[PDB]
């Protein structure tokens, strides 16, 4: 099992960066929860948080936000 | 009688120039220029840099005054 664990971290730019992708997803989820909790404690921040967030994002994404 | 007119114009110049986020710049330029001496350069290079790139970064979508930053610098060498 040791050998297995090392290759996921150790073998660069393979089909082994599985755990890496999963963790990225995990980071995103926890971060998202931080945003949710943070806004609940501080709901006033929402509007301004977006403007900062929106300063670069795709034009297509701009369309999706206005339609929805 | 002119007051009821006069204040209306006056009030728009205030509010309008108060929304204009070039105010902190114009007052921090003008004040930090007029107390330019008696000056410790750590605090001068800090103030003069950051007034300058409040000026550069004005008209950004996400521009707020770096209050905590200036205060903190003052805070540590205080």
């Amino acid at each position: 099992l040791a050998e297995w664990l090392e290759k996921q971290l150790t073998e660069e730019d393979g089909v082994h960066s599985v755990i890496e992708e999963n963790i990225k997803c995990i980071s995103r989820d926890y971060v998202l929860k931080q945003i949710r909790s943070l806004v609940q404690a501080n709901p006033e921040v929402a509007m301004d948080s977006i403007i900062h967030m929106t300063q670069h994002i795709s034009p297509t994404q701009r369309a999706e936000v206005i339609r929805i | 009688p002119f007051f009821s007119s006069k204040v209306k114009d006056w009030v728009e110049r205030l509010m309008k120039t108060l929304r204009d986020p070039s105010l902190p710049l114009l007052e921090l330029q003008d004040i930090m220029t007029s107390v330019s001496g008696r000056i410790p350069p750590n605090v001068e290079k800090s103030i003069k840099k950051e007034m300058a790139q409040y000026a550069s970064n004005i008209t950004s979508v996400l521009c707020q005054f770096p209050s905590q930053q200036i205060a903190n610098i003052l805070d540590s060498h205080a």
